[PDB]
């Protein structure tokens, strides 16, 4: 189950 | 930036025996960046149709890929894997050896 | 015993050849169960994932779309952080997921990043603080602290990640919780009149973790042993060998020792002519 990563570098 | 040259292994899925169908594998690993060219050779000639795994990497961030094709080994046919990468001045050929 | 779920994500810019390619590969232990690829011609891997419904896939595909956009934006910001030109190709990788123990409780969480093959930032084991590799990553750290990103990552890792890994382990029990022991043999090849190679083989094993060693008179030959990297067979299983060069006639002083989860206890092998 994929984490949706909303914050970038 | 930093670059890592591929390690290369050429081998069969199952122990090789002449006349019995098998898979020929070329495993490339430990490399960076990810762009890489891999060919399987039969008697020096590129096998036109080969499959590969989905790009992934190890805990140390280095990439790996498995290239493979179905084949039936015989006593005379020679197989090899030919690999090129930015780290390599020219393509590197590794011969299939049944004992490795 | 213990199990892990991990996603390995790679974003790679390619100036002049479109937007950066993004690929995300998910694993339970050494079994790949899913792949999302921005270059996939048709979006529609493991059998136990097949029972998941359309709602599961809707949510996963949305997450992939978000990650594609997030990583493409990160690649753009990273070029700035390192004063790089817009002409070269660069790579952003991340790994994240959870490890659980035999009882299925969280053992630890993971969320880390590398840029052009170098560690950039990572979520600490406490799931509350960051370790930044350089002054660029310190910027990300500042922003992530201000936005309470770790609190959200801790939430996923302790809840959702573990919940789904437990579910996959339950549905995929027959393969995910089955260890296949190595099939082992020793071969012997003279390299001259005076020396020969003994090669200790392990084939058909799962999972990949294995220990192969040679001993001479009960002493480990770490320095003299050639060890190849563990390699995939193509059919779920893995292979490995270890070789030593021995003086002709001294072969019986050498023993190969094999340790693997699928083995009740270590094997001890010798060349048998
Ligand atoms: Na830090």
């Amino acid at each position: 189950f994929l984490r949706g990563r909303a914050y970038g570098l | 930036m930093i670059q890592r040259t591929p390690k290369i292994q050429v081998y069969s899925r199952h122990p090789a025996e002449n006349g019995k169908s098998n898979f020929l594998n070329c495993y490339v690993s430990g490399f960076h960046p990810s762009d890489i060219e891999v060919d399987l050779l039969k008697n020096g000639e590129r096998i036109e149709k080969v499959e590969h795994s989905d790009l992934s990497f190890s805990k140390d961030w280095s990439f790996y890929l498995l290239y493979y094709t179905e084949f039936t080994p015989t006593e005379k046919d020679e197989y090899a894997c030919r690999v090129n990468h930015v780290t390599l001045s020219q393509p590197k050929i590794v011969k299939w050896d049944r004992d490795m | 015993g213990s199990h892990s779920m991990r996603y390995f994500d790679t974003a790679m810019s390619r100036p002049g050849r479109g937007e950066p390619r993004f690929i995300s590969v998910g694993y339970v232990d050494d079994t790949q169960f899913v792949r999302f690829d921005s270059d996939a011609a048709s979006p529609r891997r493991a059998p136990w994932i097949e029972q998941e419904g359309p709602e599961y896939w809707d949510r996963n595909t949305q997450a992939f779309k978000t990650n594609t956009q997030t990583d493409r934006e990160s690649l753009r910001n990273l070029r700035g952080y390192y004063n790089q030109s817009e002409a070269g190709s660069h790579t952003l990788q991340s790994m994240y997921g959870c490890d659980v123990g035999p009882d299925g409780r969280l053992l630890r969480g993971h969320n880390q990043y590398a840029y052009d093959g170098k560690d950039y930032i990572a979520l600490n084991e406490d799931l509350r603080s960051w370790t930044a590799a350089d002054t660029a990553a310190q910027i990300t750290q500042r922003k992530w602290e201000a936005a309470r990103v770790a609190e959200q990552d801790r939430a996923y890792l302790e809840g959702t990640c573990v919940e789904w890994l437990r579910r996959y382990l339950e549905n995929g029990k027959d393969t995910l919780e089955r260890a296949d022991p190595p099939k082992t043999h020793v071969t012997h090849h003279p390299i001259s009149d005076h020396e020969a190679t003994l090669r200790c083989w392990a084939l058909g094993f799962y999972p990949a973790e294995i220990t192969l060693t040679w001993q001479r008179d009960g002493e480990d030959q770490t320095q003299d042993t050639e060890l190849v990297e563990t390699r995939p067979a193509g059919d779920r299983t893995f292979q490995k060998w270890a070789a030593v060069v021995v003086p002709s006639g001294e072969e019986q002083r050498y023993t190969c020792h094999v340790q693997h989860e699928g083995l009740p206890k270590p094997l001890t092998l010798r060349w048998e002519p």
